[PDB]
RNA sequence: AGUCAAGCGUUCAUAGCGACAUUGCUUUUUGAUUCUUCGAUGUCGGCUCUUCCUAUCAUACCGAAGCAGAAUUCGGUAAGCGUUGGAUUGUUCACCCACUAAUAGGGAACGUGAGCUGGGUUUAGACCGUCGUGAGACAGGUUAGUUUUACCCUACUGAUGAAUGUUACCGCAAUAGUAAUUGAACUUAGUACGAGAGGAACAGUUCAUUCGGAUAAUUGGUUUUUGCGGCUGUCUGAUCAGGCAUUGCCGCGAAGCUACCAUCCGCUGGAUUAUGGCUGAACGCCUCUAAGUCAGAAUCCAUGCUAGAACGCGGUGAUUUCU
RNA sequence: UAAGGUAGCCAAAUGCCUCGUCAUCUAAUUAGUGACGCGCAUGAAUGGAUUAACGAGAUUCCCACUGUCCCUAUCUACUAU
RNA sequence: AGGAAACUCUGGUGGAGGCUCGUAGCGGUUCUGACGUGCAAAUCGAUCGUCGAAUUUGGGUAUAGGGGCGAAAGACUAAUC
């Protein structure tokens, strides 16, 4: 995350290391995102850097439009398919990794998103809460 | 607090017990324990699984 | 030559040797300063750890995100009857520390207590204080001398106090005693408040309440000797390593020609004595009291102990003390608990805390029923039933 | 790393630099040498793991600036704490991608092979190029090529234990160790400052990084609970109930163990360093300093925490008769 | 000079300089592939160039798969005791 | 069946090959696994190569040391080259 936090984020389990592939839920023609580097992560000897849910990542385009393969972008993690506990206790998961296109603020290169989002990435980013149809 | 139902069994969920699942489409399952959980990643149906309330429901039993 | 990639150590060396403790009862090392204007109280308080279970409680944090809404935490249960007060003793500040001169014992010792000074009760003539009794029934000569000798130095009083083992479901009989430090008055005040409270009982609300952050000092439980991979969180080594990988590979260079105390190796793990501090009380609840699982939220006659009872521990018909997450030492050990060293603000504990609900399913598997009455309801009748 | 200071720096030797010269330090370079070792000290790199140094990259506190703010640069006390993930290369080195508070430099028989690995060099096989009449040569390139032994002593990690009248309980604390770390967001505040562009900080709040100590209520994993159920082949005439299939296989699976894959917790007092000062002479003035003294760092010592001297100690209970 | 390397091929297992230059492959490639050739020192039965099929041969990439790894945990038998 | 003819096409039959998958067999790639004062002066386990022949193998017989034999490793010639 870092620049275009909105307030804080809990501590989520992390599920996605680096060479991670998950998918692109926004429309801005991209299919997979690849994940080589995690925002605000830490240093330690051998540990990869992983990515929790509402992360800003920057992420790679192995799959989708030739304008936007080939080059390093900042990406946000909107489902985790790793289970996490919430405050409430709640263990949850969705079924599949999927991430959105954004500028190093925080707006979307896209405009709409498919699927359902995690509130803990809606809070932490407005653009992404404003494009999302359902918040869970 | 809300005790929610499972998704599955329909057993009663009390807080900070059981797991959640959102589905694709924008579905939420609600699951007691992970036998439930196989259960539904397994593709069973309730209507054949011999204690969930369904099954009960539907023969009538303590109807 | 130099190590090629920075890494941090592996384990904390302020708890070396990482040994077997000497009694399974740990030892309070310090007690809170006193101050001669509050009322004689005790310092501590002896327990058995019961088991864990969770609460639902809303969070009142003014900022959080989650201010004025519900979360469930994990607490354990520290099944406290109330202490027996027999004997205290004073100790003198020589400058070599300070030094116990007397000890004054109540005239009446119970058997769970006096077992503690035998290892083969069976075979005894349980004469044990019976000399110290009978310089009892006098006037007062053989004691009242001692307590004004403790008046008169001794400008530190403890108090010796036992558990009362037979109200717990544990198969010991033999009662666990120890010293805790009076934090109140003068030392005549100390010592004609235990004089007064000799052979008469002591209650976990008379020493602690809710909200009051405490430390809990056991020893862990135990597991043997375990690898260095284990024991110190050192890497497991790859996968073709002849002579095994579940160990540290350097040792040491060769100069210095020895093996250094701060290299990580294999031993006993677990069963050492540890302090864990800043733990919030969040119920202190009364054994002579139904409905003990109940809030004011919840309104179900229904007491702490789960389904099936607590797993290897049993009921909690004695008072106990709900705390806060989690506490050194397994079930059924005995848990000293100790008032906190220092006044914490830190907006956290200062938070008054009012469950909502509390878990009673049994702890034996996924249980699904708080109560036997829930599970009936909602399972109709069975074959057993008619 | 210094000393000097011609000049650069609009102006100005010294904010920052600094020529021509000159004095040193180091042994992480490569040399020089041949003292030890050729009746063998296992020899490159990597992995792993600990400690040490400071010539400090970051973090703490400060001083200086051609320091308005922001950013940056120089320097001091400081080694307490940390200093990453990857593509290529056997590499050390290197060069890029990216994160980060930062991705500082080194030593420990160029740390570490009875710790690993064997990619490389460095036996025997083989190929190419050049040289050689030839056998063959090549710090030229390529490919394939056995990595042995601890049960001894010490060291270290744990574990007992004789003797201190016996035995039991409760204690004290010499000594030794010690630990927490860093960042972000909101607010301060679009405020101070600045013509504007831009643009802070203290306090406070909520979270997080790295580390550590526990714990198993929940979630997840594990299954010889061979606990329940199911399935294949064969055998017990069939049924029921079972045997075997190196735990036959599959689903669920309590208990236990366990995970930043789960949760909880990780203290506050003093003395100081640098530095800034007070009073105040020396030197009738002036001066943080000479006497005296104040505040002050992630420093040190305590509080706290961990062991408890098996030749450190205290208090207390009972102390044997027809061995 | 006896003849002066032709046809072809190439930083090739053969190119010192060299991690050669360009393109592609990647986020990033001293690797790989395709090109270029004044080639230290390629080259024609010292056989040259190419080649379907075959290969426990050497090398690069992609999909699938996974405890190889992030980051370790647990279980069984036989040891060790 | 087609075609003017040359001959082409379709469906069967047949059962060829130093073909192929894969046993017994023969061999010995990788784990650079186990062991490494071993069960063993070369073994064990799994993973592998090949498996109708340029195959594997018994017995008999021939070649003998500067000699033999060698689908050629300076390999083998009674743990000796
Ligand atoms: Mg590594
Ligand atoms: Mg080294
Ligand atoms: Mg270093
Ligand atoms: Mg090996
Ligand atoms: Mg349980
Ligand atoms: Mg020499
Ligand atoms: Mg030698
Ligand atoms: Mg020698
Ligand atoms: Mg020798
Ligand atoms: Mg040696
Ligand atoms: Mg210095
Ligand atoms: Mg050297
Ligand atoms: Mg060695
Ligand atoms: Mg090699
Ligand atoms: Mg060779
Ligand atoms: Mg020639
Ligand atoms: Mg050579
Ligand atoms: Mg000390
Ligand atoms: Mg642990
Ligand atoms: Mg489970
Ligand atoms: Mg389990
Ligand atoms: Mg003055
Ligand atoms: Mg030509
Ligand atoms: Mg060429
Ligand atoms: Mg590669
Ligand atoms: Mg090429
Ligand atoms: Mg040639
Ligand atoms: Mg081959
Ligand atoms: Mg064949
Ligand atoms: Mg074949
Ligand atoms: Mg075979
Ligand atoms: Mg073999
Ligand atoms: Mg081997
Ligand atoms: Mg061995
Ligand atoms: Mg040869
Ligand atoms: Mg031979």
């Amino acid at each position: 995350s870092g620049n275009g936090a909105q307030g804080t984020k809990f501590r989520i389990s992390l599920g996605l290391p680096v060479g991670a592939i998950m998918n692109c839920a926004d429309n801005s023609g991209a299919r997979n995102l690849y994940i080589i580097a995690v925002k605000g992560s830490g240093s330690r000897l051998n540990r990869l850097p992983a990515a929790s849910l509402g992360d800003m990542v920057m992420a790679t385009v192995k799959k989708g439009k030739p304008e936007l393969r080939k080059k390093v972008m900042p990406a946000i993690v909107v489902r985790q398919a790793k289970s996490w506990r919430r405050r409430d206790g709640v263990f949850l998961y969705f079924e599949d990794n999927a991430g959105v296109i954004a500028n190093p603020k925080g707006e979307m290169k896209g405009s709409a998103i498919t699927g359902p989002v995690g509130k803990e990435c809606a809070d932490l980013w407005p653009r992404v809460a404003s494009n999302s149809g359902v918040v869970v | 607090m809300k005790v929610e139902i499972d998704s599955f069994s329909g057993a009663k969920i009390y807080p900070g017990r059981g797991t959640l699942f959102v589905r694709g489409d924008s579905k939420i399952f609600r699951f007691q324990n992970s036998k439930s959980a196989s259960l539904f990643k397994q593709r069973k149906n309730p209507r054949r699984i011999a204690w969930t309330v369904l099954f009960r429901k539907h023969h009538k039993k303590g109807i | 030559s130099h190590r090629k990639y920075e890494a941090p150590r592996h384990g904390h060396l302020g708890f070396l040797p990482r040994k077997r403790a000497a009694s399974i009862r740990a030892r309070v090392k310090a007690f809170p300063k006193d101050d001669r204007s509050k009322p004689v109280a005790l310092t501590s308080f002896l327990g058995y750890k019961a088991g864990m279970t969770t609460i639902v409680r809303d969070l009142d944090r003014p900022g959080s995100k989650f201010h004025k809404r519900e979360v469930v935490e994990a607490v354990t249960v520290v099944d406290t009857p109330p202490v027996v007060v027999v004997g205290v003793v004073g100790y003198v500040e020589t400058p070599r520390g300070l030094r116990s001169l007397t000890t004054v014992w109540a005239e009446h010792l119970s058997d769970e207590v006096k077992r503690r000074f035998y290892k083969n009760w069976y075979k005894s003539k349980k004469k044990a204080f019976t000399k110290y009794s009978a310089k009892y029934a006098q006037d007062g000569a053989g004691i009242e001398r001692e307590l004004a000798r403790i008046k008169k130095y001794a400008s530190v009083v403890r108090v010796l106090v036992h558990t009362q083992i037979r109200k717990t479901p544990l198969a010991q009989k033999k009662a666990h005693l120890a010293e805790i430090q009076l934090n109140g008055g003068s030392i005549s005040e100390k010592v004609d408040w235990a004089r007064e409270h000799f052979e008469k009982t002591v209650a976990v609300d008379s020493v602690f309440e809710q909200n009051e952050m405490i430390d809990a000092i056991a020893v862990t439980k135990g597991h043997g000797f375990e690898g260095v991979t284990h024991r110190w969180g050192t890497k497991k080594l790859p996968r073709k390593t002849h002579r095994g990988l579940r160990k540290v590979a350097c040792i040491g260079a060769w100069h210095p020609a020895h093996v250094m105390w701060s290299v990580a190796r294999a031993g006993q793990r677990g069963y050492h004595s540890r302090t864990s501090i800043n733990h919030k009380i969040y119920r202190v609840g009364k054994g002579d009291d139904e409905a003990n699982g109940a809030t004011s939220f919840d309104r179900t006659k229904k007491t702490i102990t789960p389904m099936g009872g607590f797993v290897h521990y049993g009921e909690i018909k004695n008072d106990f003390i709900m705390v806060k997450g989690c506490i050194p030492g397994n079930r059924k050990r005995i848990v000293t608990l100790r008032k906190s060293l220092y006044t914490n603000t830190s907006r956290k504990a200062l938070e008054e805390v009012s469950l909502k609900w509390i878990d009673t399913a049994s702890k034996f598997g996924k249980g699904r029923f708080q109560t036997p009455a829930e599970k009936h309801a909602f399972m109709g009748t069975l074959k057993k039933d008619l």
